[PDB]
């Protein structure tokens, strides 16, 4: 029974830069797999990016590709998500969700999730 | 922590399987485990899964009661399958039953544990006479036989080809170790010389095998067959020693069940191994579980965690997008890849999955001799009593996944027949096992003219040409002799000993008997 939190956000400017952190309860964080998603009011939730468990091999949505980096420290039992240059389409509720078992990303079964970050970009 | 396979239901039954390998002796204090494992580890793992599915389903076997379970790494090593039964034992769900390990020394220290807390344990591939003490071990019962079956074919066939001066390596452990013993006391009390015994760790440093096959080529040429009581990678090893030094093909090692028909311990030194007679147990593969197996996906399967790793090791490639994935493979994962590409079937499967009809049988028996009438769990089995539940199972009269009855003696123990193997060549190049024998409750058959179609000889004295030669033991060893002739009045009373005719007669013709002189 793993417990996450999540912290970072808050209210950044046009095109600022903003970190994301997200703590894991209990051991076995290396036996699962990381990944970030966003949800915004009235939009449909988007797969941000993720981490495999083992980490090193990362993968990230199209919108996100260049700008943002997800890594994580198994040791801290920790992940980070760093968003450089941030645009107004970027402002959501972001979640941190752990995936043992899944298929090519974003299709993962998250068995466990976060409370959530709220990010907000003022234009 | 230790990733754990994780299955719910109203009964949770503890598994204890090999998914990874012993750890290195560089880290063995560290318990990190090492290559994962798929016969002794996955394919054990999915058909613990599927079988408690079939159980469930199954309307005749616990009706109304849901069989889950908690399948835990015991990387045959003793230390990480114990820590691991500890965290069996953490809650006092709790753990009804337990099934497994596979090495007779992991399960002693296993039951151990388990006993103090009455919880009944269940082994597959445990074979240790030691393991018959109920005494010393109340809550153990294994569906195979007790190695003093196994000792006894050995020997058996020893006597068939006429070996007297062999050499003897066993692993170091209970296994090698009780039924290397077993077989020194039938093989002596037969007449079989044992020319020295030697032990050995299945993790043992290229050196250290490298000296053993050196102390086995310093009973050459007299002793050429190895009576090995070795488990796997013990053989594995002397091949390899094989390799390295250039001793191949001068030994013929006499395998136990441990290299049954391992093709894991042969590939890549199929030529050191040729010639080799080794001992299985009668497992029939399991048609349904080939059924389940070959069709599991990394993408559809996740209950088994290690599924991740073995998919990305058993093809060498990195699955792209999936959790678990390792980057050291430097091949990418295709679609067409699929486990019925050089599928090799679990040799002890149907005693894997008849150990786990053994535990469900035995809680259906306590279910109907409590719980009558209500349909599932009572307030009687609420909660199960483990020394009634073990009760129950002795007392266990069901049939098998092989179609066999299964049944527990009086020391826990289940019957048991063997098949003899033989790696021989089918080919140019080409080598693989065939069935050769059988033994069963005495009875050894053989098929003489595959085996050798050639012959090998491991005596240490050829027998004493008719005529008037006596057998005349050496300085230490009873097979070891030098053919003596007797003096001319002499006639030979006995193979071993000459007799002389008193004054007046003479030896006869034959040398039987004595004749007068005329
Ligand atoms: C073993 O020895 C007996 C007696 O000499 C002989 O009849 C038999 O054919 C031998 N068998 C083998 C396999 O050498
Ligand atoms: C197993 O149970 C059946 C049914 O009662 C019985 O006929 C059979 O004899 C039992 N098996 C043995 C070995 O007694
Ligand atoms: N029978 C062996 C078990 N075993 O060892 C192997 O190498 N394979 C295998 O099944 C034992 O009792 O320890």
């Amino acid at each position: 029974q793993v417990q996450l939190v999540e912290s970072g956000g808050g209210l950044v400017q046009a095109g600022g830069s903003l970190r994301l952190s997200c703590a894991a309860s209990g051991r076995t964080f290396t036996s699962y797999a990381m990944g970030w998603f966003r949800q915004a009011p009235g939009k449909e939730r988007e797969s941000v990016a993720a981490i495999s468990s083992s980490g090193g091999s990362t993968h990230y949505a199209d919108s996100v590709k260049g700008r943002f980096t997800i890594s994580r420290d198994n040791s801290k039992n920790t992940v980070y998500l760093q968003m450089n240059s941030l645009k107004p389409e970027d402002t959501a509720v972001y979640y941190c969700a752990a995936a043992m078992y899944g298929s090519r990303w974003p299709d993962w079964e998250y068995d466990y999730w976060g409370q959530g970050t709220q990010v907000t970009v003022s234009s | 922590r230790r990733v754990v396979a994780h299955m719910p239901g109203d009964i949770i039954i503890g598994a204890l399987f090999s998914v990874h390998h012993q750890p290195t002796v560089d880290k063995v204090h560290e318990r990190k485990c090492g290559a994962v494992r798929e016969q002794y580890g996955i394919q054990r793992v999915e058909a613990m899964l599927h079988t408690l599915e079939r159980i469930n389903s199954d309307p005749t076997l616990l009706p109304n009661i849901t069989l889950g379970c908690e399948i835990r790494d015991s990387c045959w090593h003793s230390a990480v399958a114990l820590e691991q039964s500890i965290e069996f034992i953490r809650d006092s769900k709790p753990i009804v039953g337990v099934i497994g390990p596979g090495s007779s020394s992991v399960a002693i220290q296993v039951q151990n544990l388990l006993q103090l807390f009455n919880i009944p344990q269940i082994a597959y591939s445990a074979t240790s006479m030691d393991l018959s003490d109920k005494t010393l071990f109340k809550y153990f019962m294994r569906v195979v036989p007790s190695d003093a079956q196994q000792a006894r074919a050995m020997v058996d066939i020893v006597k068939r080809y006429n070996w007297t001066y062999v050499s003897a390596v066993h692993t170091e452990g209970n296994y090698g170790e009780s039924g290397m013993e077993a077989f020194k006391d039938m093989s002596a009390k037969e007449g079989i010389c044992i020319a020295h015994s030697y032990k050995i760790y299945s993790n043992a440093g290229e050196q250290s095998f490298d000296k053993l096959l050196k102390k086995l080529t310093s009973h050459l040429p007299k002793a050429r067959v190895v009576a090995c009581f070795c488990e796997g990678m013990t053989v594995r090893g002397l091949l390899m020693a094989m390799r390295r030094l250039g001793l191949a093909g001068e030994f013929l090692l006499l395998g136990s069940d441990g290299w049954a028909d391992r093709y894991d311990v042969t590939d890549g030194y199929q030529r050191e191994a040729v010639g080799g007679i080794t001992i299985k147990l009668q497992s029939p593969d399991v048609k349904w579980f080939d059924d389940y197996y070959l069709k599991l996906r990394p993408e559809t399967n996740h209950r088994n965690p290690w599924f991740q790793e073995f998919w990305q090791h058993r093809f060498q490639c990195r699955l792209e997008g999936f959790p678990q994935e390792n980057s050291k493979y430097n091949k990418t994962c295709n679609s067409s890849l699929t486990l019925k590409t050089h599928h090799v079937q679990d040799s002890k499967m149907g005693f894997v999955i008849n150990a786990i009809y053994s535990m469900a049988y035995g809680l259906h028996n306590m279910q109907m001799s409590l719980c009558p009438g209500y349909a599932g769990l009572c307030d009687a089995m609420k909660p199960i009593d483990g020394r009634k539940l073990l009760e129950s199972l002795m007392k266990t009269n069901f049939t098998g996944v092989s179609g066999d009855t299964i049944l527990f003696d009086e020391n826990g123990d289940s019957p048991g027949r063997y098949e003899i193997m033989n790696f021989k060549e089918m080919g140019k190049d080409y080598f693989d096992y065939i069935n050769v024998g059988s033994w069963d409750n005495g009875e050894l058959k053989m098929d003489d003219d595959e085996v050798w179609s050639n012959i090998i000889r491991s005596v240490c004295s050829e027998p004493c040409e008719k005529g008037q030669i006596k057998v005349i033991r050496k300085g230490e060893v009873s097979c070891c002799w030098t053919c003596t002739p007797c003096k001319e009045n002499e006639y030979v009373f006995d193979e071993y000993t000459c007799k002389a005719c008193q004054l007046g007669s003479w030896p006869t013709d034959d040398l039987t008997g004595c004749d007068l002189i005329p």
